[PDB]
């Protein structure tokens, strides 16, 4: 296997291959992101399908600027 | 057991320690603690809404005239009758997870921070009962406090000098 | 550790966040200096703003007179030029980091009789300037951002006898 | 805070209390015929 | 001592009035150190006072805007608010005793080869640099006093196609 600069400098990016944490872990955060995650989109499509209304948002043509 | 702060020490004029056994005693603590939680999230929860409703931060008709925190009783009720549900649900899976004398000690001891101290143990155990104590004698003041006089605990402050601004 | 000056009686060892767990000497020396001037300069700070409403000095701090100056708090640092400022800063810690002026042997005295516990006065006094310090700035910059966001006046408020 | 809003959060307050449900049966019968 | 980096070449061993005749070998690196951090500063000063006389950013500084307002020479102190000079200040004086950020493992490696060769090149430029704000600043006070003490206008001149 060839050996050139860029190779070594990079080198400690690449030499973890397989570790990991023993037993479950930070998986309870990941659910409650993706809870979140969920909720946000709902949000956001409910807005843009005029289901749910709020006040000073108006889905129309603006004028802008 | 851990109680008796300096300021009054051992409170029990009606004695019911002494008739008591130690099973009824862990039970009487449990009760306490349990409490005193919902007490603080009580207190809590009527002091932010209210604040909101008082800046207009929620928009205008958010807590209907005498925008007290308990006007969601009759302009939610459905929406009450849920949270009750959603609460009863999660409180059963505790008592069905849960053995007694254990009811007040959620597993979690690796999400906290539980500072490793035992003495520092017992005086979080102290303060965490003494601002429980407080919460459960401050949510009965709210209550009747709001019952009597039919307006929001600030208003009432504004209304009667105490405060200047 | 726990064995130290600092302690008075009514709360003990104070170390509720767990503060001074992982760590040698040498970091609590760090701490403990940092926190006395800290109080030290409270101390100073809080007969720095009582003070100067009750009379002013003879100077000028060039063109606009020292005396009758911006009123007396935060509104007083816009009106000195930021080069004197800087000037009155560093010689400030010139004084401190070199030594010059402060410590004199005749500073250091009597040490006679008791130690152990001048000190510990001392820190408390400086504690309680801390706090003070915090109020006093928190009333300063809620009244100068908006007039009139609390129903108060006369600056230095609960001694309304000065001013 | 319009109706709508309120009417949304309901809603979801509804889905976890029937999501809360179905978990609480599957909890208390798996446990009891634990085999 | 005599046997030290920092002669060059022209003159050598440059202490005339033997300045280091009983000096141990702290307060030489206490003065090397000073050296060292005076000729940085002037390094850095010189390209800060050519630079904003053509191109400048469009900070806010407060109110007073930097967008072509604030003049490049020594009045710029007065202009700015001092809160924001002592920020600055402070925050320059925690990298500066801290090594808060500045010292970093890409900090600077190379140094594989030249190493004596290179701090002496950078303690020359340092000097040159030191000699430049001398006159820089001397002119610049001199002109800002009171304009007509010199019979020249363009702050930086020896190069007309500045401005
Ligand atoms: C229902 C709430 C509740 C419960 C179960 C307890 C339970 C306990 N407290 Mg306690 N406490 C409470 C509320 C409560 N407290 C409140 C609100 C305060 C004031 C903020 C205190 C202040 C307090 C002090 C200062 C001390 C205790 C202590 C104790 C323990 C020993 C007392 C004893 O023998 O039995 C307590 C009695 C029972 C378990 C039976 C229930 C009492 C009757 C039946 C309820 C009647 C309430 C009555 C209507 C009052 C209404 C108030 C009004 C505002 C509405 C025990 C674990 C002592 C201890 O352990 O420290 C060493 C102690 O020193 N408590
Ligand atoms: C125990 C105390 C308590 C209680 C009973 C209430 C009760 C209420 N609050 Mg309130 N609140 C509290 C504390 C409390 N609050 C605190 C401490 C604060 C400060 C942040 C607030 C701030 C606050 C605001 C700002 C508002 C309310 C509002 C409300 C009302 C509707 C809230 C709602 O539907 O939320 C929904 C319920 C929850 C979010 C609870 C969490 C639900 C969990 C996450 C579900 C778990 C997931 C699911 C079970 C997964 C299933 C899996 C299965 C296997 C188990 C209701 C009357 C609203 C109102 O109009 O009334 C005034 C409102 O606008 N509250
Ligand atoms: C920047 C300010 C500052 C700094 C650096 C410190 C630093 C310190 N304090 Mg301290 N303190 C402060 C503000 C400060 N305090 C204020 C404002 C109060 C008043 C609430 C106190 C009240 C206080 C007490 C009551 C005690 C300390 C103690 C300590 C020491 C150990 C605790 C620790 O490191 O955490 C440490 C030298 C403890 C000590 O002396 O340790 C032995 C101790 O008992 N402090
Ligand atoms: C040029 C002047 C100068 C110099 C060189 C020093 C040098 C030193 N001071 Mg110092 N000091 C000065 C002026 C100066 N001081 C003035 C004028 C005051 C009073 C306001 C203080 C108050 C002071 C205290 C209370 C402490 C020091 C400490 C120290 C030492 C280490 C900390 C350090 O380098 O700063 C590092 C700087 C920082 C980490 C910045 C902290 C962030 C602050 C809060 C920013 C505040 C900005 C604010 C908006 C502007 C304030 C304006 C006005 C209020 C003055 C060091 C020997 C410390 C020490 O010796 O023990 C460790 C210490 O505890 N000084
Ligand atoms: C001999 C030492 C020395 C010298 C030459 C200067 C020189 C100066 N000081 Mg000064 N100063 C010094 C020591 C010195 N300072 C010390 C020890 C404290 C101060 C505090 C101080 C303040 C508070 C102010 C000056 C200002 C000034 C400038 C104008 C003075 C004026 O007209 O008013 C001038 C550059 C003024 C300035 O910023 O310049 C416009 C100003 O307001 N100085
Ligand atoms: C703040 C400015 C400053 C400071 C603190 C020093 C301080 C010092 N210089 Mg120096 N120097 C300066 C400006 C300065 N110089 C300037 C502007 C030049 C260029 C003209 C030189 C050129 C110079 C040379 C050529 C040498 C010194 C050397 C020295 C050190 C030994 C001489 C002595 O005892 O005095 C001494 C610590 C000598 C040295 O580094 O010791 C071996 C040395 O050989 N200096
Ligand atoms: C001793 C060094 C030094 C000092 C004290 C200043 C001080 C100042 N510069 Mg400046 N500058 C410097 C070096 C320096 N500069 C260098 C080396 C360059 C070239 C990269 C610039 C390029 C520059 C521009 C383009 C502008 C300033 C501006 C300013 C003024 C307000 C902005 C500010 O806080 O600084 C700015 C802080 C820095 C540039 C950080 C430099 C620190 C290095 C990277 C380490 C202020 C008087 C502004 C101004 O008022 O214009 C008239 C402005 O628009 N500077
Ligand atoms: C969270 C940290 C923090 C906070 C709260 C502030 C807050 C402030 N800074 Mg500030 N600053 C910071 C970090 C911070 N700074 C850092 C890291 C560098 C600076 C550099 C800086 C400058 C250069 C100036 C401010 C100024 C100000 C004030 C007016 C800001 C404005 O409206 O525009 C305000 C008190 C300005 C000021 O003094 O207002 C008069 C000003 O000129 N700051
Ligand atoms: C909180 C701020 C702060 C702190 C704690 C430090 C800490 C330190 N600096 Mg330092 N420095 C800072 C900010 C800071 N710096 C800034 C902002 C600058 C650039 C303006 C410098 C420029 C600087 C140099 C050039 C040198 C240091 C040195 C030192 C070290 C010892 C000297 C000392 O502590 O002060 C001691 C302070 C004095 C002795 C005061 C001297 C009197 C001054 C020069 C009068 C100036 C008056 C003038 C009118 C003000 C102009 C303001 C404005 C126009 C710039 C120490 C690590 C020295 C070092 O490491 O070697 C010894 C060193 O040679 N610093
Ligand atoms: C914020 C607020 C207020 C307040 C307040 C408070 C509490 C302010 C704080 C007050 C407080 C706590 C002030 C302590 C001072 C300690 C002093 C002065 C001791 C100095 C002693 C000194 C300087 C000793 C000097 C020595 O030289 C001696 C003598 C011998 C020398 O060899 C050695 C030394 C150098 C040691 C209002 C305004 C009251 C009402 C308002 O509503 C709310």
């Amino acid at each position: 296997a060839l050996r050139t600069r860029l190779g070594e400098i990079l080198r400690p990016l690449n030499a973890e291959y397989g570790k990991v944490v023993p037993g479950w872990g930070t998986t309870p955060i990941m659910g409650l992101t993706m809870v979140l995650f969920l909720v946000f989109l709902l949000i956001i499509l409910q807005i843009y399908n005029s289901s749910l209304i709020i006040e000073n948002v108006d889905v129309d043509w603006a004028n802008a600027i | 057991l851990v109680g008796a702060l300096p300021p009054v020490g051992f409170f029990d004029p009606a004695g019911f320690a002494a008739k008591a056994s130690p099973e009824e005693l862990a039970r009487y603590r449990e009760v306490e603690i349990m409490h005193g939680r919902f007490a603080q999230m009580a207190v809590l929860g009527f002091i932010i809404p209210e604040k909101c409703a008082y800046d207009g931060a929620f928009g205008d008709d958010f807590l209907a005239p005498t925008g007290r925190a308990l006007e969601a009783i009759n302009t939610d009720p459905v929406w009450l009758a849920l949270t009750l549900g959603v609460i009863s649900a999660l409180e059963t899976l505790r008592l069905l997870q849960t053995e007694p004398g254990t009811r007040t000690d959620a597993k979690i001891e690796g999400l906290g921070w539980r500072p490793k101290s035992e003495a520092e143990f017992v005086n979080y155990q102290v303060r965490e009962l003494q601002q429980g104590r407080l919460a459960m004698l401050a949510f009965a003041g709210e209550i009747a406090q709001e019952l009597v006089n039919e307006k929001p605990l600030l208003v009432n402050l504004q209304d009667s000098g105490f405060v200047s601004w | 550790f726990e064995n130290e000056p600092g302690v008075i009686a009514p709360t003990g060892f104070f170390d509720p966040l767990g503060f001074t767990d992982d760590i040698d000497q040498e970091k609590f020396d760090q701490y403990r200096t940092a926190e006395l001037k800290h109080g030290r300069v409270a101390q100073l700070a809080v007969i720095g703003y009582i003070v100067p409403e009750i009379f002013r000095w003879g100077f000028d701090i060039a063109p606009g007179v020292a005396c009758a100056d911006v009123p007396n708090g935060v509104a007083a640092i816009d009106a000195i030029p930021a080069l004197g400022w800087a000037q009155i800063i560093f010689a400030i810690g010139a004084v401190d980091v070199r030594g010059w002026f402060g410590n004199f042997d005749i500073g250091k005295p009597d040490l006679k009789g008791k130690d152990e516990e001048r000190a510990l006065q001392e820190l408390q006094h400086g504690r309680l300037a801390m706090l003070a310090i915090l109020e006093l700035l928190r009333h300063d910059s809620q009244n100068l951002v908006k007039p009139g966001f609390d129903g108060l006046d006369n600056l230095i408020t609960g001694l309304p006898f000065l001013y | 805070m319009t109706t709508s809003l309120a009417n949304f959060i309901a809603s979801l307050t509804a889905g976890a209390l029937v999501l809360s449900a179905i978990g609480i049966a599957l909890i208390i019968i798996s446990k009891n015929d634990r085999v």
